RNA sequence: GAGCUAGCCCUGGCCAGGGUGAAGCUGGGGUGAGACCCAGUGGAGGCCCGAACCGGUGGGGGAUGCAAACCCCUCGGAUGA
RNA sequence: GAAUGCCGGCAUGAGUAACGAUAAAGAGGGUGAGAAUCCCUCUCGCCGUAAGCCCAAGGGUUCCUACGCAAUGGUCGUCAGCGUAGGGUUAGGCGGGACCUAAGGUGAAGCCGAAAGGCGUAGCCGAAGGGCAGCCGGUUAAUAUUCCGGCCCUUCCCGCAGGUGCGAUGGGGGGACGCUCUAGGCUAGGGGGACCGGAGCCAUGGACGAGCCCGGCCAGAAGCGCAGGGUGGGAGGUAGGCAAAUCCGCCUCCCAACAAGCUCUGCGUGGUGGGGAAGCCCGGGUGACAACCCCCCGAAGCCAGGGAGCCAAGAAAAGCCUCUAAGCACAACCUGCGGGAACCCGUACCGCAAACCGACACAGGUGGGCGGGUGCAAGAGCACUCAGGCGCGCGGGAGAACCCUCGCCAAGGAACUCUGCAAGUUGGCCCCGUAACUUCGGGAGAAGGGGUGCUCCCUGGGGUGAUGAGCCCCGGGGAGCCGCAGUGAACAGGCUCUGGCGACUGUUUACCAAAAACACAGCUCUCUGCGAACUCGUAAGAGGAGGUAUAGGGAGCGACGCUUGCCCGGUGCCGGAAGGUCAAGGGGAGGGGUGCAAGCCCCGAACCGAAGCCCCGGUGAACGGCGGCCGUAACUAUAACGGUCCUAAGGUAGCGAAAUUCCUUGUCGGGUAAGUUCCGACCUGCACGAAAAGCGUAACGACCGGAGCGCUGUCUCGGCGAGGGACCCGGUGAAAUUGAACUGGCCGUGAAGAUGCGGCCUACCCGUGGCAGGACGAAAAGACCCCGUGGAGCUUUACUGCAGCC
RNA sequence: CGAUGUCGGCUCGUCGCAUCCUGGGGCUGAAGAAGGUCCCAAGGGUUGGGCUGUUCGCCCAUUAAAGCGGCACGCGAGCUG
RNA sequence: UGGGAGAGGGUGGUGGAAUUCCCGGAGUAGCGGUGAAAUGCGCAGAUACCGGGAGGAACGCCGAUGGCGAAGGCAGCCACCUGGUCCACCCGUGACGCUGAGGCGCGAAAGCGUGGGGAGCAAACCGGAUUAGAUACCCGGGUAGUCCACGCCCUAAACG
RNA sequence: CCGAGGGUAGGGCCCGUGACUGGGGCGAAGUCGUAACAAGGUAGCUGUACCGGAAGGUGCGGCUGGAU
């Protein structure tokens, strides 16, 4: 549950924060953690290839387990469940009697102290791991590999999950987060469960210093420009639009369809998605 | 005010330098055409 | 040509002193249990006043200048985008 | 002879402006050809969170000494950062290298590109980050953690002794980390002492004193002590840490547990080695056998990898330790001790500036550390001062206008003016006290008031210590004293009411705009299923993201509150396996040229044949648009109501003479003696209106408007005074400009505004301080405007291409 | 057009007279007082405020009166902006 | 103490019918709708029929004139958690009772906030008719909402 | 010292009045429609919501004070 504040600065007003309550470690596996590469959204040419980034606080990368079929059979037990800057879940620690230790992104409900594991003989159980063949029809699953043994892809943000709804050869229907359709290959491994920290949408950022903690530099406004810069650029005073909304690259952006037309994953796409 | 020249012996040499000139093109051309025109100094002194 | 200037990257440094008194916690009251109220403690904030520091609001001076943007008075921010 | 020509030389302005912070000077002695300017002494003033001191960058001999004074120095010069010459920088421990990695750069493998070249894993390079062994004093004209003295320490080689399964680029541990707040104990630093040491001193009315003045320390190995940091021990199993592993990870058991122990730092002590003032007498010597003690204040520094809270979740790699592999166990490593060995570069000097960046010895710019005392609540603020450093490289006079900076003002008090612009006022602390409204935080320092010094007396609590004294920190009560006045000097809000705009803190046109503009949390639409979309690139490859629809891109709107109506005909976008049109290609009826002929060669109808366009639908927080004329109510007036034309549909709620209203100073009301502005209303809105959002909104604003109180030199209306200039004298000495000039007024004339022509009038020659009417005065080949088949930025349903996409 | 700074205000004046006041007159539908109108007359005078950038104008309170015009819509090497 | 009846409440599950949409088959000239029509939908293959899938909401028969609750109100079926209530016995306490200004809690529908959900229905809205008009009644579309969770609102012909 | 009161500043309550604005009551014979009383020609009423020149309409739920 989100935790507002009292009104005792202009920004504490709306400002809402995380209450972290699911926490039970307050800093990371020195093992697992690695240096995080800010680019400020510059290439390898050192051009801003997406606009506005940079500045943000330094954060290290936590080593999360995609995989999973890397260790069939060893159970592990959930040791902590810990806060994790460059993803909106939050990640638990897994202990396994291996003696190894690994991150996973941390499921709706998993406590610590459970056990998971992950096969096609795991139980249908949240924190395990299976190929999507072996999990019955109707089940609420997270972290789903794309294709079989090129990692998990799909539903992974917080309080995201795809739902298996039916099967056909080689192949299950999920529905994805966004609510398409899509059809995905039996041998892809999947998480029983929703991922967690639901509440994270409705967190209010507050104050515009709070965005650029997070590396989210100002955005500027086509309409606030000139004609040299921006489609919408120019005009004496304010101005509408006066052509079909643009992006900065001269393209139009309210409706314009830019999936790639003979794209060959179209065979497995079923329904375009909702909303 | 904080004017232009902002001296920096190694941002000299690293920017106007001999080895920096050499491993290009165009600052190989600019090595050939200071001899051709007989400078006395090929590249800007700087002290190290 | 980014030793000026603009943004980002890596690594370091700086911010006198004073004021306000958030959550929480403790005790007390209250209740079926609660909410909640009170006091104490606490020390939050693009919070308040004000140097350094960063600015440049109003006015005066300067105008072959001390200066190809300066000087005086006044004024903005000063734990933070 | 002219090109605002080019190069040079020399004039004019002119002995004119100026001589670079208004911190300030005077005299005596010296030197010398020459002295306001050099040296010395005394007096005076200035800085003192600096205008003092120490590092770093940058500069490159500017350092020291001797000899100089042509030029440089805004004057002078005997002086100098200047000329000549000689000298001067010393390291195993300080900084960098023979160590490590960061971004980035480079790059065996590999990938890509006409060439040049672009990428790229490991590796390598790359520091003000990590790591690593020196402190105090003396010494030179000039270097000193470098030389010397004292006391310490590090690595490499070799040897000896003891010990041990030794051995690494490999495995693991550690290194290793944020922000705010902060504990205990110290240290730096500081204040006081009736105690200790000291050359003296008694003045001018008093004091021979518990008098005055001066100083009462620094470094230090082992050991010890105090305060902290780090760290569980044993066993059994073991499938993970890309071989192995006794290490680490995981599981179980026993033990230990605020600890202790072991270890590592800091501080104190510590053998020992140093230092040591005032004053006096020529940097020195004396003092001096100097003393070196006690109490208090006390860090932001140290113990440190300390503690707590919080969210935005806070480098790497080596050194180091541990595990084992090839190997090797005459080895090798570890510990202790001994001897030997220890290289390269920097080191002068300046360093908030006269030596750096600004053409200058330029009121500007320049990162880190130290920065004493008293008082003012605190403080790095303010005043004065220490140590130390300065009086700013032209001066001497005079005491006009006028200018600048500053002080005061009778009566009035915004009457000034576009505007209270500017300047007054207010001003710190303590206490009382404080309104609408409100998002309950605020508004609030609201407003408004009272207090503030000194003496004596009684008394409350804390810190140190011991519980006491002493010192130190917060207070309370009573009685008095002096002045015009007690934050007695300096630093330190004027307040209120009411509109517009923007929610707010932020941001911007470096150098005429800081704003109502931009941004902003928040709202919506839309694209994107991941080798994502999108972006940069010919590509490879990157970013997006080591992310995955609660995510990422694009667009508008802009906290919040209550809201966001009607039109899908046109444009856009979305959907549409029909039909229409549609290119290359397929097809080959039928034609043609040539040949004697087999043949060769060319044209070519129907027909099959994508996307796109047509066509059919959807779509507004997509581009956008949201009417006209006429009639009508039992006074008049005005029309709830009706008629008709047109549209895709005819503007809803709210708001309105508005940041929008032309007529306009609309009309009414308020405020005023008087109000083109302001505020409240009205509504025939030239030409508001709902996310280019509509209407509100507490708080906020160096935004813009209107009003009142307070107080004023803004004004009636000016006066006086101060200093820096202007003026005079000595020194040094520019500039734009300039066809030449022997350069008056009127009325005319003239290319239409005449010193220069006409006719009158006036007028002896030459300067100095002043004032600005003219010389269509200077400056810049008018920015406005036009012209040029001149240029460039920008736009689009202009033309024609191209990228990209299909 | 190889530049003639362009509204208003302030300051400083100066000139014309088609005279606002003051002085002298005639006519009056001039009883007196007060006016009207024309003539002569440029010596002097011709106020302080509210509103607006304003010139102008309106308004308040007075006045003998609250004149109208020229001087590059007088005057920016005089100021303002 | 021992028994019973009940859509009393809360949480979690789960079953079939039907409507809608999507897919495949089969099939062809209309379907729908009304007072009669038109709009709408349909040869770009609808309606009608079969198989498949997804999703939401409400629970037919039982069902009553019935039951339960203080009222608002409560109806598929399963489990758990929980309230009220009635009857038998005549066992325990010994007037411990009644009402109740204030207070506190509950309170249909609609409405509001933040998320989710969305088949059907349907304010507003659009279109077709009717009509003098028709901002209605009737028809074809259709957004809130109706549904879930949490938090507000506190109304009623909240009536016997 | 206290002290009538005078002064300065800020609050509270009441009364009067105000451009304009809101609905209300009343008023012999105005304009528009016909909402209700009959099944009032869509049964009515109701809380609420949205809408419309106006009565009203529609949605959701409720009442019978509804007809046959
Ligand atoms: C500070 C020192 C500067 O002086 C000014 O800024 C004054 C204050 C300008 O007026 C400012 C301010 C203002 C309002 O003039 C008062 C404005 O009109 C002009 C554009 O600029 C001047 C004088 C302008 O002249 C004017 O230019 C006008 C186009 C026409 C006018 N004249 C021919 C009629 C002429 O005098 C102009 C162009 O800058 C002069 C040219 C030569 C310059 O560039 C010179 C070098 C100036 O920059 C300057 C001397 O350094
Ligand atoms: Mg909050
Ligand atoms: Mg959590
Ligand atoms: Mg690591
Ligand atoms: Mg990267
Ligand atoms: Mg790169
Ligand atoms: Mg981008
Ligand atoms: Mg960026
Ligand atoms: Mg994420
Ligand atoms: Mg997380
Ligand atoms: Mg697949
Ligand atoms: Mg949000
Ligand atoms: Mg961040
Ligand atoms: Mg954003
Ligand atoms: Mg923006
Ligand atoms: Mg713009
Ligand atoms: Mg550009
Ligand atoms: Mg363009
Ligand atoms: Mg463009
Ligand atoms: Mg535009
Ligand atoms: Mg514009
Ligand atoms: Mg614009
Ligand atoms: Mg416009
Ligand atoms: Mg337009
Ligand atoms: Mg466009
Ligand atoms: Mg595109
Ligand atoms: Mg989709
Ligand atoms: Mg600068
Ligand atoms: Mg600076
Ligand atoms: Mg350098
Ligand atoms: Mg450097
Ligand atoms: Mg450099
Ligand atoms: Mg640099
Ligand atoms: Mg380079
Ligand atoms: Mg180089
Ligand atoms: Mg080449
Ligand atoms: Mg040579
Ligand atoms: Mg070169
Ligand atoms: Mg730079
Ligand atoms: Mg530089
Ligand atoms: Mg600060
Ligand atoms: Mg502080
Ligand atoms: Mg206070
Ligand atoms: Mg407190
Ligand atoms: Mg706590
Ligand atoms: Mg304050
Ligand atoms: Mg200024
Ligand atoms: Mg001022
Ligand atoms: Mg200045
Ligand atoms: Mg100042
Ligand atoms: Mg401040
Ligand atoms: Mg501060
Ligand atoms: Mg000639
Ligand atoms: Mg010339
Ligand atoms: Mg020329
Ligand atoms: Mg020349
Ligand atoms: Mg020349
Ligand atoms: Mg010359
Ligand atoms: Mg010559
Ligand atoms: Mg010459
Ligand atoms: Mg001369
Ligand atoms: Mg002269
Ligand atoms: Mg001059
Ligand atoms: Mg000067
Ligand atoms: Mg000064
Ligand atoms: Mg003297
Ligand atoms: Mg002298
Ligand atoms: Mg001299
Ligand atoms: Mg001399
Ligand atoms: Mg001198
Ligand atoms: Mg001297
Ligand atoms: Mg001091
Ligand atoms: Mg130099
Ligand atoms: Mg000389
Ligand atoms: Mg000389
Ligand atoms: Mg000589
Ligand atoms: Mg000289
Ligand atoms: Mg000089
Ligand atoms: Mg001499
Ligand atoms: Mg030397
Ligand atoms: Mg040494
Ligand atoms: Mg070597
Ligand atoms: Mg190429
Ligand atoms: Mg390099
Ligand atoms: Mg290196
Ligand atoms: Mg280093
Ligand atoms: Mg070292
Ligand atoms: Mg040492
Ligand atoms: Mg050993
Ligand atoms: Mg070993
Ligand atoms: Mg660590
Ligand atoms: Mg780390
Ligand atoms: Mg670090
Ligand atoms: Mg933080
Ligand atoms: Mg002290
Ligand atoms: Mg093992
Ligand atoms: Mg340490
Ligand atoms: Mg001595
Ligand atoms: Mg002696
Ligand atoms: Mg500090
Ligand atoms: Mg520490
Ligand atoms: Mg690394
Ligand atoms: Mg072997
Ligand atoms: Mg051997
Ligand atoms: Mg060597
Ligand atoms: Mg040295
Ligand atoms: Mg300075
Ligand atoms: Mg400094
Ligand atoms: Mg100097
Ligand atoms: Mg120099
Ligand atoms: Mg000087
Ligand atoms: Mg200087
Ligand atoms: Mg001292
Ligand atoms: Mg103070
Ligand atoms: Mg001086
Ligand atoms: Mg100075
Ligand atoms: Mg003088
Ligand atoms: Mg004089
Ligand atoms: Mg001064
Ligand atoms: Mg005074
Ligand atoms: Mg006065
Ligand atoms: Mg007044
Ligand atoms: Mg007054
Ligand atoms: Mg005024
Ligand atoms: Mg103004
Ligand atoms: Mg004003
Ligand atoms: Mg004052
Ligand atoms: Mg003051
Ligand atoms: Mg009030
Ligand atoms: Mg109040
Ligand atoms: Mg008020
Ligand atoms: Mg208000
Ligand atoms: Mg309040
Ligand atoms: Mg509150
Ligand atoms: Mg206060
Ligand atoms: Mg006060
Ligand atoms: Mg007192
Ligand atoms: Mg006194
Ligand atoms: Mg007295
Ligand atoms: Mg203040
Ligand atoms: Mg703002
Ligand atoms: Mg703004
Ligand atoms: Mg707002
Ligand atoms: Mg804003
Ligand atoms: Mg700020
Ligand atoms: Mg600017
Ligand atoms: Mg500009
Ligand atoms: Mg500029
Ligand atoms: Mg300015
Ligand atoms: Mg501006
Ligand atoms: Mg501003
Ligand atoms: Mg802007
Ligand atoms: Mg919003
Ligand atoms: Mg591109
Ligand atoms: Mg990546
Ligand atoms: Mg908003
Ligand atoms: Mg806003
Ligand atoms: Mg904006
Ligand atoms: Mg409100
Ligand atoms: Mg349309
Ligand atoms: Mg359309
Ligand atoms: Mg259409
Ligand atoms: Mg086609
Ligand atoms: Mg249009
Ligand atoms: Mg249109
Ligand atoms: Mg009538
Ligand atoms: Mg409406
Ligand atoms: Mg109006
Ligand atoms: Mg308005
Ligand atoms: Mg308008
Ligand atoms: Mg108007
Ligand atoms: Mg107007
Ligand atoms: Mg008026
Ligand atoms: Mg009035
Ligand atoms: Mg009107
Ligand atoms: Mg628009
Ligand atoms: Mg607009
Ligand atoms: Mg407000
Ligand atoms: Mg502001
Ligand atoms: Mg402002
Ligand atoms: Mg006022
Ligand atoms: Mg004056
Ligand atoms: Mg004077
Ligand atoms: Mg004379
Ligand atoms: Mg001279
Ligand atoms: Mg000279
Ligand atoms: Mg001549
Ligand atoms: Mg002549
Ligand atoms: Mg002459
Ligand atoms: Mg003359
Ligand atoms: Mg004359
Ligand atoms: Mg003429
Ligand atoms: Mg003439
Ligand atoms: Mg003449
Ligand atoms: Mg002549
Ligand atoms: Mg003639
Ligand atoms: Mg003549
Ligand atoms: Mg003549
Ligand atoms: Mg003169
Ligand atoms: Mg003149
Ligand atoms: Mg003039
Ligand atoms: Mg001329
Ligand atoms: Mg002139
Ligand atoms: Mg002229
Ligand atoms: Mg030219
Ligand atoms: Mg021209
Ligand atoms: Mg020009
Ligand atoms: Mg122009
Ligand atoms: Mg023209
Ligand atoms: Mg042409
Ligand atoms: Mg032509
Ligand atoms: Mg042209
Ligand atoms: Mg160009
Ligand atoms: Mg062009
Ligand atoms: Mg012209
Ligand atoms: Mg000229
Ligand atoms: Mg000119
Ligand atoms: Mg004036
Ligand atoms: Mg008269
Ligand atoms: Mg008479
Ligand atoms: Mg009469
Ligand atoms: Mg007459
Ligand atoms: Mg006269
Ligand atoms: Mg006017
Ligand atoms: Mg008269
Ligand atoms: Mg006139
Ligand atoms: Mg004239
Ligand atoms: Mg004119
Ligand atoms: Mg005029
Ligand atoms: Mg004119
Ligand atoms: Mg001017
Ligand atoms: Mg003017
Ligand atoms: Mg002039
Ligand atoms: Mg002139
Ligand atoms: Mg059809
Ligand atoms: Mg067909
Ligand atoms: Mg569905
Ligand atoms: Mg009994
Ligand atoms: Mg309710
Ligand atoms: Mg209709
Ligand atoms: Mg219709
Ligand atoms: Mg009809
Ligand atoms: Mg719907
Ligand atoms: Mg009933
Ligand atoms: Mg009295
Ligand atoms: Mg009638
Ligand atoms: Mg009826
Ligand atoms: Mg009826
Ligand atoms: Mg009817
Ligand atoms: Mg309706």
């Amino acid at each position: 549950a989100v935790k507002k504040f009292k009104p005792y600065t202009p920004s504490r007003r709306f400002m809402t924060v995380a209450d972290f309550s699911e926490i039970t470690k307050t800093e990371p596996e020195k093992s697992l953690v690695k240096p995080l590469k800010k680019t400020g959204g510059r290439n390898n040419q050192g051009r801003i290839t997406v606009r506005f980034r940079g500045g943000g606080h330094k954060r290290l990368y936590r080593i999360i387990d995609f995989k999973r079929w890397d260790k069939v059979g060893i159970p592990a037990k959930v040791a902590a469940i810990e806060y994790d800057p460059n993803r909106s879940a939050r990640i638990a620690l897994l202990h396994y009697v291996d003696g190894e230790k690994r991150y996973i992104i941390a499921p709706d409900g998993l406590q610590v102290g459970q056990q998971v594991v992950a096969g096609p003989d795991a139980p249908i159980q949240v924190g395990n791991a299976l190929p999507l063949r072996f999990i019955p029809v109707g089940t609420v699953v997270h972290a789903v590999e794309l294709e079989p043994k090129k990692g998990a892809k799909l539903a992974r943000a917080a309080g995201t999950s795809a739902q298996i709804q039916g099967r056909e050869g080689d192949y299950v229907i999920l529905r994805l987060p966004s609510g398409e359709l899509r059809k995905v290959h039996g041998e892809c491994y999947a998480t029983v469960g929703a991922v967690g920290n639901a509440d994270h949408k409705n967190i209010v950022l507050g104050k515009a210093g709070r965005s650029r903690w997070l590396g989210r530099r100002p955005h500027v406004r086509g309409a606030a420009m000139n004609p040299v810069d921006h489609p919408h650029g120019g005009g004496e005073g304010r101005a509408p639009r006066g052509r079909p909304p643009a992006s900065p690259w001269g393209w139009q952006t309210k409706g314009l369809k830019t999936r790639k037309r003979r794209k060959p994953s179209s065979r497995f796409i079923i329904a375009r998605r909702k909303k | 005010m904080k004017r232009t020249w902002q001296p920096n012996r190694r941002k000299r040499a690293k920017t106007h330098g001999f080895r920096a000139r050499m491993r290009t093109p165009g600052g190989r051309k600019v090595l050939k055409r200071r001899r051709q025109k007989g400078r006395w100094r090929l590249t800007p002194a700087v002290r190290k």
